[PDB]
């Protein structure tokens, strides 16, 4: 605080102002197409011959 | 500091009489600023060319120098380089204030503050 001789009126103190921020999210779209080409082939667990 | 005094003597302690500063009810405005010279309480003070408070000095020179136009009444004493608080507005007893030489009569002591918020006048 300011030292002010008791005679005189005193000093005028100031203030400060705030701020803001703003954000939009991004958008994500993975997709798969499932051919027969991908359903048919043998998957590892399957036995040999008669999968 | 050490010896008492044994001789008889008179108790002439001291004296005091008020310094009444105000002679009116205008607005009492005050500022503060650096001083360019030694300044006493309630001295009338101008601002030198460098913008530092200086005791008022009429006829300070072929052109009036800025010490020559009074700007306020020092509210507390200060040495050079120090900050002086000082009045800029109000109605002030001309007798309480410190004045330059040859700025003797109240007719002059008013003319020095002929427009500002400072007015200078008698007490009754």
């Amino acid at each position: 605080a300011p030292f002010v001789a008791p005679n005189v009126q005193g000093r005028v103190i100031k203030e400060s102002g705030y701020n803001t921020k703003t954000f939009k999210p991004a958008y994500v779209k993975p997709k798969h197409v499932i051919d027969p080409n991908m359903i048919i082939p043998r998957q590892p667990g399957e036995a040999l011959g008669t999968g | 500091t050490s010896l008492p005094n044994y001789l008889a003597g008179n108790g002439d302690l001291g004296s005091w009489e008020p310094t009444q500063i105000f002679a009116g009810e205008a607005d009492i405005v005050t500022e503060g600023g650096a001083a360019g010279a030694d300044i006493e309480i309630y001295q009338v003070i101008a601002k030198n060319a460098a913008g530092a408070m200086v005791p008022h000095d009429p006829t300070a020179t072929e052109v009036p120098a800025p010490q020559s136009v009074a700007i306020g009444i020092a509210a507390q004493p200060a040495k050079s380089g120090q900050n002086v608080p000082y009045y800029i507005g109000g109605v002030f007893n001309h007798a309480a204030l410190g004045w330059h030489a040859s700025l003797d009569t109240l007719a002059k002591r008013q003319a020095v503050f002929d427009r500002t918020n400072i007015h200078i006048g008698n007490l009754y």
